[PDB]
C-alpha cells in the first residue's frame, strides 16, 4: 500500500 | 528489558544514506532516540542508522 514520504534529511 | 523501544515497519523502505537502515515492512526496529526532526536513531540487524519516524507503528 501507499507511503508517506521521508521527511526533509538536513 | 530490550534495550531499546521495539517498534514494527509499517512499510519497506530504502535507505538513500550510508547511516539510514534499509528495512521492510514487518522489520521490528530498536528505537534508541526518538529525536526531534523526523529521522530517529534506530538499529536493525547489527547496524546503527536513521529510521524515519514515519514509517514505523505510532510515534
Amino acid at each position: 500500500r501507499p507511503k508517506p514520504v521521508p521527511p526533509p534529511r538536513g | 528489558g530490550s534495550p531499546g523501544i521495539q517498534v514494527k515497519a509499517l512499510y519497506d523502505y530504502d535507505a538513500q544514506t550510508g547511516d539510514e537502515l534499509t528495512f521492510k515492512e514487518g522489520d521490528t526496529i530498536i528505537v534508541h532516540q526518538k529525536d526531534p526532526a523526523g529521522w530517529w536513531e534506530g538499529e536493525l540487524n547489527g547496524k546503527r542508522g536513521w529510521v524515519p519516524a514515519n514509517y514505523v507503528q505510532d510515534i
